[PDB]
């Protein structure tokens, strides 16, 4: 609807150090977008903590039932539910070991942050969601990724869409206060073998390792590329 | 690599409860 | 279930304030959509609009007068009018179209008029000189009894068919208490790129001084040099943030490539 596309366009301009009080606003403004608004703009991740297990995770729609979400490691809903959705036992063995797979992925990119994966069965295959999260006084500054992945079981179709906020703020004698801040969304797609060499998570992986170092570099050249040649045009 | 051009899938099926922020 | 006038008309002004430079009209055909409510829009949100073109130091052109005059808080006259204190008149202000009309002559005679107009002609020379498109406005006022030379400095650049936009403005206040005066000053930046997704840079810089003060022609050649002397300075401690920030800040959020440099072996994750 065209309110849809207004707030949308709206996201694109104001400032993305401030998505979430944009949303909020946006939703106060126009109730009725809330579902349609918040399904296509990706929030700030927010961290929560599993008290059983011992381990932080990534909190998202997608592991959220009422207003509880489910930890992937220890499984269970926070505050706890009585009949909670629960990715099907096939599918739960597969968010173990790919949980595990992106917490070395998470190390070796990232050197440190947290990250969680979901998955949920669909009539076809299943599809999953892959969260990371790392962040920085005076240099601060915050990665946020939200994969999410459709697995269509044939040989196996993947589609990956995939939302990256990157945010730095540096606060220096010379150059006072510089804050960046950004938002962008990308999609690939992708048929692969599925066998004992390249296995679901080992295909999600690599689709997922393509997408974050493209979108990095991305970044990289509009912030420190894009932004510094306006600035030097501007004087 | 490409722009938003196709449907994100559905989320899991049976879920409870209306999308909000977290704050 | 409705939302209140009250509060619609809050949520419009938020954003029309936080519009980028150079897309006011988007933003605010945005939340016209939104609101479906154009006199309450219109009549509710006037303060908006206005605040933006003062707080963005919007440069208007007025129609047989060289250059352009910026608008700013210290130009409003109230009742939608701005001075234009080069030119000695008084102006409408239209704050939707950015439309300056019906100039009328203004007394701006004072015993520091002569100061403000060496530190406008000192002023101009310098943007023309160090800006590609730049415009400026020196006012002069009496500030809790203290005489005050108050320049302000715009310069934009809008490329919207190429998506982007940039602005920068700086404001230089000048308090004159002989035989010195004390400097305060700010500077600011903001650029959007949103050709790929959204991405924006906003910065400022906050200035202290002191100077010695003269002559009226021998302290505004002053004042302009403390301008100069910092705003290069700022530019280029900016230009050498950016390579500083990848350097540290970037890589520490995430490497280009883990310590192997080459991608992951994912076999290798999965035999672990």
């Amino acid at each position: 609807d065209q309110q849809l596309d207004c707030a949308l366009d709206l996201m694109r301009r104001l400032p993305p150090q401030q998505i979430e009080k944009n949303l909020s606003d946006l939703i106060d403004l126009v109730p009725s977008l809330c579902e349609d608004l918040l399904s296509s703009v990706d929030q700030p991740l927010k961290i929560a903590r599993d008290k059983v297990v011992g381990k932080d995770y990534l909190l998202c729609d997608y592991n959220r039932d009422g207003d509880s979400y489910r930890s992937p490691w220890s499984n269970k809903y926070d505050p706890p539910l009585e009949d909670g959705a629960m990715p099907s036992a096939r599918l739960r063995k597969l968010e173990v070991e790919a949980n595990n797979a992106f917490d070395q992925y998470r190390d070796l990119y990232f050197e440190g942050g947290v990250s969680s994966v979901y998955l949920w069965d669909l009539d076809h295959g299943f599809a999953g969601v892959i969260l990371i999260k790392k962040a920085g006084k005076k240099i601060k500054g915050c990665w946020d990724s939200i994969h999410v992945v459709e697995v269509q079981e044939k040989t196996a179709h993947y589609k990956l869409t995939s939302t990256v906020m990157l945010w730095l703020q540096t606060n220096k004698t010379g150059s006072g206060t510089m804050n960046l801040g950004g938002s962008l969304t990308r999609q690939m797609e992708k048929d692969e073998t599925v066998s004992d060499s390249s296995p679901h998570i080992a295909n999600i992986g690599r689709l997922v390792e393509d997408m974050e170092n493209k979108i990095r570099s991305t970044l990289n050249e509009i912030y420190f590329g894009k932004t510094k040649d306006i600035v030097n045009g501007l004087r | 690599a490409h722009k938003q051009s196709f449907a994100k899938p559905k989320g899991p099926a049976g879920k409870r409860g209306i999308r909000r922020l977290i704050r | 279930d409705r939302v209140s006038d009250e509060e619609k008309v809050r949520i419009a002004a938020k954003f029309i304030t936080h519009a980028p430079p150079g897309e006011f009209n988007e933003v605010f055909n945005d939340v016209r959509l939104l609101l479906n409510n154009d006199n309450l829009l219109r009549e509710g949100a006037a303060h908006a609009f206005a605040q933006y073109n003062m707080d963005q130091f919007t440069p208007v052109k007025i129609e047989g007068y060289d250059d352009q005059v910026l608008i700013t808080e210290h130009g409003d006259l109230g009742n939608g009018r701005f001075l234009d204190p080069r030119n000695k008149i008084s102006f409408k202000f239209d704050h939707l179209r950015k439309e300056a009309s019906d100039p009328q002559p203004e007394d701006t005679e004072s015993a520091l008029k002569q100061w403000r107009d060496a530190c406008d002609s000192a002023l101009r020379a310098y943007v023309k000189d160090h800006y590609p498109n730049g415009f400026c406005t020196v006012y002069g006022k009496s500030i809790d009894g203290q005489q005050t030379i108050i320049a302000c400095i715009e310069s934009h650049q809008f490329q919207p068919k190429n998506f982007w936009n940039g602005r920068w403005r700086s404001e230089w206040k000048f308090t004159i208490t002989p035989p010195t005066a004390q400097v305060a000053a700010v500077l600011k930046i903001q650029v959007h790129y949103y050709e790929d997704g959204n991405v924006q840079l906003v910065s400022h810089k906050d200035i202290q001084d002191s100077v010695q003060v003269s002559s009226d022609v021998q302290t505004a050649k002053e004042f302009i040099k403390i301008i100069e002397n910092a705003e290069n300075e700022y530019q280029t401690a900016i230009s050498e943030n950016y390579q500083t920030m990848s350097d540290t800040t970037f890589k520490a959020l995430r490497r280009q490539l883990p310590v192997t440099r080459t991608k992951i072996d994912w076999n290798k994750i999965l035999s672990y």
